[PDB]
């Protein structure tokens, strides 16, 4: 941010990459503006599931916002967070949704009952499945 | 302006189909034997294109499927060899022919 | 370099292979991958796609890989831009004259000529003119045929030539209008009619049954095995939602290649239909529908009364070695050791391995050099295993047959019809017998026809006789092999589901009857006043005579294990779920063994797979083939007296598959396997 | 004498064993020795002999009514193995 | 109340939509 | 708009059961499930759109290749059940019936931009 | 550090009712009403085993049910 | 099997700089949030075999595959059909997971995967494919070999006839 | 009797005696015809509305199908074969259902 020659005042975003076939699932991905140099920089910590990320909010007070997503979308923990809370999610969600692991569906559904006169979660049923449609060919080499 | 032929498959006729029944006369079944005694005798199939000419001189110019279902047995073939040599080249003649 | 192997250079990186390798095998060891149309590596090289075109720096000209051998040396150059070009013109002769049928093929999604097209081909066409016609003729009742999609490969007419050996498909014509099929109208006969629908890379020709019903990134795909035969041929099952869709193998070089005979690959019809869904309990009306609660607590009432071998149990052709062990304990625990397998070998000894299994196994039998057939058609009972039984007839091993003449793909030496023949040849008169000694690698098959015969005892013996005569067990080489027709059979023997002294010394007429899944027991095994309980998911001879019918899982419903003719243990998993009110079969036997007051110790898969580990130990080494110790020779000693007993019939060795379509409960449902009968009967 | 009594007491006999193994040693010694004369003595008795090649050597014999007995019969003599089923049999009497 | 799905009450002949055929007990 | 399965002159669905429009939905509200007719021709036993689950991409009406699925020009079909939302292939063919020539004008139109 | 994560998302939990975050109906869905429930509960000591039980009732055990 | 040489380079070396700290197996589960029961399924990690339809080796576990190719399935459970419109209905949050998203490079990768969420596995080696032909037609001159029906006999020689 | 027939193909675009590709749809429910599945009235099926039209004779030996009478508004272009083909016997557009007949290869 404060280097002369390189000024990135600007904080883009903060995102993670889970890649469950790597020891360290969680790529933490941060996207940098200088104005003055009209460039963009990336940078990348790669964690896992307990090690935690210093919080980066008081060199820009955007972040907070954007590690409070992070931990509710992929359940990094950001250390020294002035309150790291759920943003996106319902309250009492526990689960974190972006993990490769998540069922795209989720595991429970909402619904309204005559006889308790609330509404309630229950257990995920569905009507009609997702259908995956597997397309790939075995003669593409493009996938890495 | 197709010639003859204008199938590559067997076209059912009254003249040409299954229960018809060709053989070799005797003194053409003499010229058979020594037309098979040029090849070897474990490779003899490859008698294939004489024969097949033979019998269609006997049968008046047309190589019947009794012509050859008749040259596949006496060569102990696979009769889709003798039908895919007799489909491959031009002189043999799968539908009825003319005097001339 | 280690001797045979040699040095090639693909892409400018070091490769090791053997000198017998061509320039795609090669390739394929670097790791590049060459478009290929014709090229397949269980047929013979054809060379006429023209895809396959490489550069050598030797060569002037692009030569083609799969043809051209590969030597010390060679520089290979599957990315230069010339190969590029020759890829993309090649790829334009393909498709100027191919039919834009793509919307209406059933190989839309696994078409090789579209994905090649796309990876290796111009985005655009330039032919305006008129493209060739083709009539399409019958081949039967299980092959469609679209021959304006055929691209001229042979790889249908090498197949049906090299392996299936019917000879039938051929190119008839010259130039463009040069087609495919045979010249008359023919139906393809061969049980491996089937694999040339996948041996076609572009949809010329097709599954009839499997037509315009689903495509193929609908589909999942689990991973099985066939239960048709004793084969164990490994397949995958193709399923959208609740329905199985279509069966097609998978590579097992052990077992089966990568071939399917026609029966395990369209038998899947008679999976819908007439399917047992509930329990049901027999009253005044008929079969009625039941509760599991309800037949539990008729079966109890039944069992009450009867002691001892009153209670026989009867194991069909598809029951899983889980359900037999299951059956065993609870028996066993209530007091009958009456446990016989339908086929009719009931008393076979399951004592020794070696007796009753391939001790060569599938794969080794390539390296045979002479082979003697004792009573079996090996065609019927498995096409796959006569497949390679003409694969080793092509490299020059001498056949004798010891049974009634039938038509095997290859041609073989008949040495007699009837056992008088297979005795004398024993006994050393005979130029097979000269033939067999001086094999190094000897052979000899006994099919299950010997086994289900009133004279097996000394049959075997004279079996036996041969074996020790012209030594075909030997060290590093066992020659010894009994092919089965049945799935169940190698398990049952394993696990011992054999009658016990008391039920073979003393015969006692059976007061209740349990039948897993036998629907082809003899009529004289039920003494028609029994309690018969059918356990099965198919209505047919053995549910039409139960007092009781309780519904089980499928082979495709259930993860069960089976036991090959070689007696590798093979296991197969839950492609659909269980139909209505049926449940899989351990766990009925388990609750009716706690209902009828003895509970089995097992309350889970894994406890039950320990079970079987404990009384068989290979069980534990699921996808392995363990060998057996020669102890042939020691038993037939154990049973001098025995093999005295046995008398002489007035029967001839021969298969007792009267038709190969219909052989069990599914294919009997089967529509498709009928119109096949039928067509095979006019 | 003993061996003519097997049938009368056992259901069945399983001979468990490893098809190469220093431990299993006595047990091929005593399935390729003695196998053949105590299926002379009792024919009818099923006498089960599996082999793996991770199989620990036992000898086990069920009686009536299921109740199965497990005799470890590793880096024994085929003498001693003779002994122990000697000694399932005097067992199976007690039954 | 024109158009209603298959498997709908007032259809009618309403419609199980099960994919195989279950075997019928022999009378008697 | 609505959608709509439509019919060749003679009376014949032009549907020849591709299964594109199903693979290409992003919203994943085509099911479709065909068999061999006994004249021999590849066409749908089954044809159903959920049009509480469409989103009226379009997407459909591009993939096809004979033309057999379009999005017809009638946005008046509210319903006060969500079951009568769920359409089938007869409901549809009968909306291609119902709105043949207005579509095919369309069609006409359109052909000349793609 | 897994404890700590924990003890973490529970102090969220908290939180969310401490905060107003979630609702009076929420807390009476998710726990005072299963507690009751629990305490309501009249079943019969069933004779049939565990295994028995659930084979009468489902084919595939891991399937959860519904209102039992 | 030589080098992609493009951003899979940069990928495998992000992996190789980092690595991941060592938990007892089953404690990131508790962390995960999901339902425990899930962890009760059991697991399955095996590798795709070729669909004999087509004869590319891409989706095998081959040199020509750069892709990970090892997936975690979980066992099929109970489906029906919706009985107003025949659709298939399921139950299942874990039906499409494994399948479509949980790929893996290589079997230790998925174990550790299994191992750390706590699901039991069983892993099945792909049935090796070895590309040797067989010795009656190891090449393209063996179509055309004297094994087909021996050597020429040359009795029929005019001068060994006469 | 339908429930233990096999399922045949009229033979319009197939042959008399062929098997016909079926799924299990309407298994259940006691179905067995292709538009019984998803047709529940009386009327007129779109087969019997392609039967109705009759066969056309064309000269040659192969005929170009576009569908419909202009290209780019109907079924991809189809070359048919009319080798072997008559009155009785039609050849048969794939996408359209048209039925096709020549009589040049009878040297006509
Ligand atoms: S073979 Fe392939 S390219 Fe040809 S029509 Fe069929 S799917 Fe299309
Ligand atoms: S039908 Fe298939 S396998 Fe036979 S030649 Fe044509 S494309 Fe090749
Ligand atoms: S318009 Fe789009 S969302 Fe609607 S059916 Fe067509 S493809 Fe599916
Ligand atoms: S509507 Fe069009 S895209 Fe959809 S299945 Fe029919 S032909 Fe294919
Ligand atoms: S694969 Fe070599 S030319 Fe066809
Ligand atoms: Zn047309």
């Amino acid at each position: 941010r404060d280097h002369v020659n390189l000024q990135y005042k600007t904080l883009i975003d903060i995102t993670a990459v889970d890649y469950p076939e790597r020891s360290a699932r969680f790529e933490v991905v941060y996207h940098l503006l200088s104005p003055r140099l009209n460039n963009r920089i990336r940078i990348k910590v790669v964690v896992d599931e307990v090690t935690s990320v210093p919080s980066v909010s008081r060199i820009w007070n955007a972040a907070n916002w954007f590690e409070r997503e992070t931990w509710d979308m992929f359940g990094v923990f950001f250390s020294n967070h002035p309150d790291l809370r759920r943003v996106l999610t319902d309250y009492g969600f526990t689960g974190h949704p972006l993990r490769k692991d998540f069922p795209l569906t989720g595991y429970t559904e909402v619904r309204y009952d005559y006889g308790k006169k609330r509404v309630i979660s229950e257990p995920l049923e569905l009507t009609q499945e997702f259908r995956y449609f597997d397309f790939s060919s075995p003669w593409d080499t493009l996938s890495r | 302006t197709n010639s003859t032929d204008v199938f590559n498959v067997h076209h059912d006729t009254p003249e040409n189909n299954k229960d018809t029944k060709f053989d070799f006369t005797e003194a053409n079944y003499k010229l058979v034997n020594k037309i098979m005694s040029n090849y070897p005798s474990n490779y003899k199939a490859s008698a294939m294109i004489p024969l097949l000419d033979l019998a269609q001189q006997q049968n008046g110019g047309v190589v019947s499927l009794a012509v050859m279902n008749r040259v596949a047995q006496i060569l102990e073939v696979p009769p889709i060899k003798v039908y895919e040599v007799a489909t491959f080249f031009t002189m043999f003649n799968r539908s009825k022919m003319g005097k001339y | 370099l280690p001797a045979d192997k040699m040095e090639v250079f693909v892409n400018g990186e070091a490769v090791v292979v053997p000198k017998n390798f061509t320039v795609l095998q090669a390739c394929d060891a670097a790791g590049v991958d060459v478009p290929r149309f014709c090229y397949h590596q269980r047929l013979s090289i054809a060379g006429n796609c023209r895809m396959c075109l490489v550069e050598i720096e030797k060569a002037p000209k692009p030569v083609a890989s799969c043809a051209f051998p590969a030597g010390p040396g060679m520089k290979i150059k599957t990315d230069t831009p010339v190969i590029k070009k020759a890829r993309e013109g090649v790829m334009e002769f393909l498709l100027i004259n191919h039919p834009l049928d793509c919307p209406i093929c059933d190989q839309g999604g696994e078409c090789d000529l579209q994905d090649q097209a796309m990876i290796f081909g111009s985005d655009r066409s330039r032919f305006i003119e008129y493209k060739r016609a083709v009539a399409d003729k019958n081949l039967g009742p299980l092959i469609k045929t679209s021959m304006n999609r055929c691209i001229h490969c042979t790889r249908c007419v090498r197949f049906t030539h090299e392996v299936a050996g019917t000879s039938e498909l051929g190119i008839t014509g010259r130039g463009r209008d040069s087609e495919v099929g045979t010249y008359i109208e023919k139906l393809h006969s061969s049980e491996l009619s089937g694999n040339v629908i996948d041996l076609c890379p572009v949809g010329a020709l097709l599954s009839k049954p499997y037509a315009f019903t689903a495509r193929s990134w609908e589909l999942k795909g689990t991973e099985t095995i066939d239960v048709s035969d004793a084969l164990g041929s490994n397949i995958k099952v193709d399923c959208r939602g609740t329905e199985v869709m279509r069966i097609t193998p998978r590579l097992n070089d052990a077992i089966n290649e990568e071939w399917l005979s026609d029966k395990g690959r369209f038998q899947y019809d008679g999976l819908k239909r007439q399917r047992l869904n509930t329990p049901l309990v027999k009253g005044a009306k008929g079969l009625e529908n039941a509760t599991w609660s309800a037949a539990f607590d008729a079966i109890r009432t039944a069992i009450a009364g009867a002691k001892g071998n009153e209670l026989k149990a009867i194991a069909g052709k598809l029951a899983d070695a889980e359900s037999m062990i299951a059956l065993k304990d609870l028996f066993n625990k209530l007091g009958s050791g009456n446990l016989i397998h339908e086929d009719g070998s009931a008393t076979l000894s399951a004592d020794v391995r070696s007796s009753y299994i391939a001790n060569t196994t599938i794969a080794s039998i390539e390296k045979a050099d002479v082979i003697l057939l004792v009573g079996t058609n090996p065609r019927f009972e498995s096409p796959v295993f006569n497949a390679r039984l003409r694969k080793v007839f092509l490299d020059g091993a001498k056949v004798g047959l010891v049974g009634e003449k039938v038509d095997l793909t290859y041609a073989y030496q008949h040495l007699g019809a009837d056992v008088a023949a297979l005795e004398s040849l024993a006994s050393g008169k005979g130029a097979f017998f000269e033939a067999l000694k001086g094999a190094k690698n000897p052979v000899v098959i006994v099919g299950s026809s010997v086994l289900r015969r009133d004279d097996r005892e000394a049959v075997l013996k004279t079996v036996n006789d041969l074996v020790d005569a012209a030594g075909v067990v030997k060290e590093g080489w066992n020659g010894f092999n009994v092919l089965h027709d049945n799935a169940s059979r190698v398990a049952a023997l394993d696990i011992g589901f054999v009658p016990s002294a008391s039920a073979r010394t003393n015969p006692v007429p059976a007061k209740v009857v349990y039948l897993l899944g036998s629907d082809d027991f003899k009529d004289e095994e039920i003494p028609a006043d029994a309690f018969v309980i059918y356990q099965g998911h198919h209505g047919d001879k053995g549910a039409a005579r139960a007092n009781v019918v309780l519904p089980g899982a499928a082979y495709t419903e259930k993860a069960s294990l089976f036991a090959n003719t070689e007696g590798r243990v093979q296991t197969t998993r839950t492609a659909v779920p269980v139909l209505g009110d049926a449940r899989e079969d351990w766990k009925i036997i388990r609750a009716l063994s706690e209902v009828v007051g003895q509970q089995l110790p097992y309350d889970s898969q894994p406890q039950v797979r320990a079970r079987l580990a404990e009384v068989a130990p290979h069980f534990a080494e699921i996808g392995k083939a363990e060998s057996a110790l020669w102890l042939n020779g020691q038993y037939f000693k154990g049973v001098k007296d025995l093999v005295a007993k046995a008398a002489r019939s007035t029967a001839s060795l021969a298969t007792n598959i009267s038709n190969y379509y219909m052989t069990d409960a599914i294919s009997r449902a089967s529509r498709t396997m009928a119109k096949c009968t039928a067509v095979r009967q006019q | 004498a003993w061996k003519t009594a097997l049938t009368t007491t056992f259901q069945e006999l399983r001979i468990t064993l490893s098809q190469s193994s220093s431990s299993s040693a006595g047990a091929r010694e005593f399935v390729l020795g003695q196998y053949a004369e105590l299926k002379a003595a009792n024919p009818l008795l099923p006498i089960l002999v599996r082999e793996s090649n991770a199989a620990q050597a036992s000898l086990t014999a069920r009686y009536d009514f299921g109740v199965e007995k497990k005799v470890s019969i590793e880096n024994d003599s085929a003498s001693g193995i003779l002994s122990k089923l000697e000694g399932l049999v005097k067992h199976g009497q007690s039954l | 109340e024109c158009y209603n799905p298959k498997g709908s009450w007032f259809n009618p002949a309403k419609r199980n939509w099960k994919k195989v055929e279950i075997w019928q007990p022999p009378q008697v | 708009g609505e959608h709509a399965l439509r019919r060749y002159p003679t009376g014949e669905e032009r549907c020849i059961s591709c299964k594109l429009c199903e693979a290409i939905c992003p919203a994943q509200a085509i099911t479709i499930e065909a068999e061999e007719r006994e004249d021999g021709s590849r066409k749908t036993t089954r044809y159903d759109i959920d049009m509480t689950k469409c989103i009226y991409c379009g997407f459909c009406q591009e993939a096809c290749p004979v033309d057999a699925i379009v999005e017809g020009p009638n946005f008046e079909f509210s319903t006060e059940t969500r079951e009568e939302l769920l359409y089938d292939k007869q409901k549809l063919l009968e909306n291609g019936d119902k709105w043949e020539q207005e579509i095919a004008a369309n069609l006409r139109t359109e052909s000349l931009y793609r | 550090r897994v404890t700590d994560l924990l003890i973490f998302k529970g102090r969220e939990e908290l939180e969310t009712y401490l905060f107003m975050y979630k609702q009076r109906h929420h807390a009476i869905t998710e726990y005072i009403e299963p507690y009751q429930i629990k305490k309501l509960l009249i079943e019969r000591k069933s004779s049939n085993s565990a295994f028995l039980d659930s084979f009468y009732e489902k084919a595939y055990p891991l399937v959860h049910s519904k209102y039992a | 099997a030589t080098a992609p040489q493009d951003f899979s380079l940069a990928m495998k070396k992000a992996d190789e700089i980092y690595s991941g700290k060592t938990v007892k197996a089953g404690d990131i589960g508790f962390s995960a949030g999901v339902p425990l029961e899930t962890y009760n399924r059991k697991v399955r990690i095996f590798c795709p075999a070729k669909a004999a339809s087509q004869s590319g080796l891409g989706r095998t576990l081959h040199p020509s595959s750069k892709a990970p190719q090892w997936k975690i399935v979980f066992e099929n459970l109970s489906k029906w059909e919706n009985p107003l419109m025949g659709w298939t209905s399921t139950a299942d949050p874990l039906e499409n997971v494994g399948r479509s998203t949980l790929l893996f490079y290589t079997k230790e990768e998925a174990a550790a995967f299994c191992a750390k969420h706590g699901w039991e596995y069983v892993v099945d080696e792909p049935n090796p494919r070895k590309h040797i032909r067989q010795k009656r037609y190891l090449g393209y001159g063996d179509n055309y070999s004297i094994k087909r029906k021996g050597v020429p006999d040359l009795a029929h020689l005019p001068s060994n006839r006469s | 009797a339908e429930k233990n027939k096999i399922p045949e193909t009229v033979g319009g675009a197939a042959f008399k005696g062929d098997l016909r590709g079926t799924s299990a749809v309407g298994l259940g429910d006691g179905l067995y015809s292709h538009t019984s599945k998803w047709m529940q009235g009386n009327g007129k099926s779109p087969m019997d509305y392609i039967n109705e039209v009759e066969p056309i004779k064309v000269k040659g030996l192969v005929v170009a199908s576009h569908g419909s009478d202009d290209p780019a508004l109907g079924c991809p272009v189809e070359y048919i074969s009319l080798k072997g083909t008559s009155y009785e016997n039609p050849a048969v557009c794939k996408y359209t259902g048209n039925r096709y007949y020549s009589d040049c290869w009878k040297h006509g």
